[PDB]
């Protein structure tokens, strides 16, 4: 046992192993100790998986690069192509027109979208929904209900609702649960009333339809959807009004807008109010549990200018929060030495010295499986990972040596936090959690005869509700943004504007013989970043550094611990032998197990 | 009774995942509901550790020589097979243990089918494609990267439909989806055939939606339904937004020189 971080770790307990940890991209194992009235008490994180894209990197063209780490993964899908454009740009000094900037814009707010609603409906919601509950639902009191938590949604009838669920019924009488097999349906860690239950059930149907609806803007801007084709030095699709025959035209801008528009209706009438309703019967019950590493220290490298190349007019404003200070942002550089490094103490990796985190320019991929000497089991049949030793393929990233939470939450803490300050750029996402803070405390327990609540933002935002409720206030607000850069993008085309690509460097003769530079993202899940070096045209070093490896990361020299193992921290579980609440809390960081390891 | 599936994962960025539920016709809530049992599935499945482990054994043992088995990704051989952990044992004995009772084997994308950006130069973990591991089962190959949502679906159709795989080519791939070229059919083929070529990104040649050769478009070697079938209901496809193939349904093309080196012959 040891204390860190505020948290008191102890392994004496009853050791529980969950793995495969399923409902997340990729490959983990996580297990926990908890106490004789089943509280964690430790927690481990494991990443399972490694493909070795750094290393696989090292010799090719830079031009190419974005399409291979475009591949460390298909679900955040396009981010590391950002990331990597960014990067070689940087280094090469390339500055990208006006329209490719607005495009990759538009497609990365796509993408969140995209991510954070399929994760909610199809990765998360089985943590708070039972399926098997929806069957006993009243489709008039779900009709009902349904009309209380978002009038404007169309699809409301009874006879909508017991359609859906008669679909569901005869689906389980058939004996062939498929994904609901196995399931944990009916434990006390469920609260929902059945009608929430099939109302959220059907709108896990719904989205599962109209997700593929809203990647077409990739397809179009990007050929393809999964896995977009990007550019060094703007964008592919070029752009003629007058025509056909061109990438983009004013009929694919058209296009694009129609399907925009319903990303706007499905975040404001499906995806928010349902997280608001279900967060708040969550909230009533008493599950304020999943903090983590949220109530003190949250980073982003901040995100989307509305005048390009200028950071300070970033829309969602990045940063360091350390422990628990709201009134103080300090300014995060991607490029300082000493700001982000990753250690290797407890990864399957060495250094040369592991009592140091290296910055990723000086970053280094060599693989080193080994587990310590306490393992229950063997090398090829793990029964209890040893903590004490490397016990992940992912590495340890800190800043400035501190553990910090990354994603939606940590943005929408360091919005709040710019906003108290005066910065006017997070106007529209305090708003929204000052609206979200309302509806959860007074309006929806009013609506659903409940008593009134008066948490604040500092006690209900660091919290699992409060982690999935950031998820889904960003995938509207991204939707609100490149809403915006629609527009922005058609009137620069119009005024005459039409180029894309800015091929002044792209050949290699053109290059300084040296060169590093690091491209970051707001990617949906949190910091992301790239960092590259050039030699005589080649990649000489390629290192990524991810959210799901910030939040996912094994301890680091010091022993501290990261985001994953802090939020499982003092949460009580109705049955030990069921995960319920560590799939809940686990999830709510959205992990990508294939993107943490890379 | 509905054909059970398992759909395993090995190494992978899940991409063939993703562009499965992408699929209009049929829909993939229509497949999962109404046609296959998705059985295990570590993206949806409700069930975790040993609850999901469970699932295995029983639906083999009483849909014995009468499931799918699915395999997105791939094994790694390097790391004594520890660069994919399942349950605390390598992948690639659960890929063993589940591919000796299913009647038929489909390798989802270029991962499984060939070994995948994993597999690219210089391999650290050994990523081994699904074929050379499981010798011994009938394989259908259904590569790209991802492949496209019809052709994953319209597989699984026909196999539904028939309890058949459908014919193949000697590379093991569908000759429904992988008989042409993207080249064959590539609406900017007059362009090509009339010496029409983009020589720089966003010339001229660019804005009239030139033939892409001279930018590297691999269209010529690589077989594919995106030039008929197209991405997204028929939205587009890499060369109609303006990048050339990079040829990624074809075994090894990481390693095929630079993306935007042209083809010679
Ligand atoms: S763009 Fe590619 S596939 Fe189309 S005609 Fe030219 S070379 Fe052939
Ligand atoms: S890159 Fe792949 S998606 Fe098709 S156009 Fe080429 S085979
Ligand atoms: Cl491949
Ligand atoms: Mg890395």
């Amino acid at each position: 046992a040891y204390a860190t971080q505020g948290f008191n770790l102890d392994d004496r307990g009853r050791r529980i192993v969950v793995d495969p940890v399923t409902r997340i991209e990729g490959h983990m194992r996580c297990e926990v100790n908890v106490d004789a009235n089943n509280v964690i008490r430790n927690a481990v994180s494991t990443g399972t998986m490694w493909r070795g894209l750094e290393v696989i990197l090292k010799g090719r063209d830079p031009r190419d690069a974005w399409a291979f780490v475009e591949r460390i993964c298909g679900v955040c899908t396009g981010c590391h192509a950002l990331a990597s454009v960014r990067a070689v740009e940087n280094a090469l000094d390339i500055r990208i027109p006006k329209n490719a900037h607005l495009i990759r814009e538009i497609m990365a707010k796509t993408l969140q979208v995209h991510d954070h609603a399929v994760h909610f409906y199809h990765l998360h919601a089985l943590d708070w929904v039972d399926v098997m509950s929806a069957l006993k639902a009243d489709p008039k009191r779900t009709s009902e209900l349904q009309q209380l938590v978002s009038p404007a949604h169309p699809l409301s009838s009874a006879g909508y609702f017991r359609d859906i669920q008669n679909r569901l019924k005869r689906f389980v009488e058939s004996g062939q649960l498929g994904p609901f097999m196995n399931g944990y349906w009916g434990s006390k860690a469920y609260v929902l009333p059945p009608e929430a239950n099939l109302m959220a059930v059907t709108h896990y149907l719904e989205a599962l339809d109209l997700q593929k609806e809203w990647v077409k803007i990739h397809t179009i801007f990007g050929g393809k959807n999964p896995h977009p084709n990007y550019l060094v030095g703007g964008v592919p699709c070029a752009i003629n009004l007058d025509a056909a025959s061109a990438p983009v035209n004013m009929e694919r801008l058209s296009f694009v807008k129609a399907r925009i528009d319903e990303i706007i209706e499905f975040n404001k009438n499906v995806y928010v109010p349902d997280v608001l309703a279900i967060g708040t019967l969550y909230k009533q019950a008493g599950w304020l549990y999943g903090g983590g590493l949220a109530a003190t220290n949250v980073l982003d490298y901040g995100e989307y200018p509305n005048v390009a190349y200028n950071k300070s007019t970033d829309q969602l404003p990045g940063g360091a929060i350390l422990n628990g200070n709201w009134d103080e942002v300090f300014p995060v550089d991607p490029r300082d030495s000493q700001q982000v490094q990753e250690f290797v103490s407890h990864s399957w990796y060495k250094y040369a010295d592991e009592s140091v985190g290296l910055h990723p320019w000086d970053g280094v991929t060599e693989p080193n499986y080994v587990l310590g000497a306490n393992t229950k089991g063997t090398r090829t049949r793990i029964e209890q990972i040893d903590e004490s030793a490397k016990y992940s393929w992912i590495k340890s990233p800190r800043w400035r040596g501190h553990a910090m939470e990354v994603g939606p939450l940590s943005r929408y803490i360091l919005a709040y936090a710019h906003a108290r300050s005066g910065n006017k750029y997070a106007e529209r996402p305090k708003e929204q959690l000052e609206y979200s803070a309302q509806m959860i405390n007074s309006a929806i327990p009013k609506a659903l005869g409940l008593p009134e609540t008066q948490y604040t933002l500092k006690q209900l935002l660091p919290s699992t509700i409060g982690r999935t409720l950031a998820r889904a206030l960003e995938s509207q607000y991204c939707g609100e943004m490149m809403h915006s850069d629609w527009h922005d993008l058609v009137a620069n085309i119009r005024a005459g504007d039409t180029a894309t690509a800015n091929v002044d460097k792209w050949d290699p003769a053109t290059w300084p013989l040296q060169a590093k530079g690091v491209g970051t993202v707001a990617a949906p899940r949190g910091a992301l970043g790239h960092w590259i070096r050039i030699k005589d045209g080649r990649i000489e070093n390629y290192q990524c550094v991810v959210p799901t490896t910030w939040n996912g990361s094994p301890r680091d020299y010091k022993g501290q611990i990261g985001a994953f193992e802090a939020s499982l921290m003092n949460t009580p579980m109705v049955n030990p032998e069921q995960p319920v609440e560590i799939l809940r809390t686990l999830h709510s960081f959205d992990p990508c197990l294939a993107c943490s390891t890379h | 009774p509905r054909t059970p599936v398992l759909w395993l994962h090995g190494l992978e960025c899940t991409c063939c995942s993703e562009s499965f539920i992408r699929s209009a016709h049929p829909l993939a809530k229509d497949v999962v509901l109404s046609m296959i049992s998705l059985d295990y599935d570590d993206t949806l499945m409700a069930a975790a550790g040993h609850q999901a482990e469970a699932i295995l054994e029983e639906i083999m043992t009483k849909y014995k020589g009468n499931y799918i088995l699915a395999v997105e990704g791939n094994p790694p051989l390097n790391q004594d097979g520890m660069s994919c952990i399942i349950g605390g044992r390598p992948f690639i004995e659960q890929l063993k243990y589940v591919a000796k009772d299913a009647k038929a084997i489909i390798s989802w994308g270029s991962c499984a089918s060939w070994g995948g950006v994993q597999a690219a130069k210089p391999n650290p973990t050994q990523a081994t494609p699904v074929h050379k591991v499981i010798t011994d089962k009938p394989i259908i190959k259904v590569p790209g990267c991802p492949p496209i949502a019809e052709v994953m679906t319209g597989v699984i159709t026909y196999m539904l439909t028939f309890d058949r795989i459908p014919e193949l080519d000697r590379q093991g791939r569908p000759k429904m989806f992988y008989s042409q070229r993207i080249h064959d059919k590539c609406y900017r083929r007059p362009h090509f055939d009339a010496g029409q070529f983009v020589e720089e990104w966003d010339d001229e040649s660019a804005r009239k939606g030139f033939c892409l050769y001279k930018m590297g478009c691999k269209g010529p070697t690589t077989y594919n339904a995106c030039s008929t079938t197209r991405w997204n209901e028929g939205t587009s496809f890499p060369i109609q937004s303006g990048h050339g193939c990079i040829g990624c349904s074809e075994d090894g093309f990481w390693d095929k020189g630079s993306f935007y080196d042209r083809l010679t012959g």
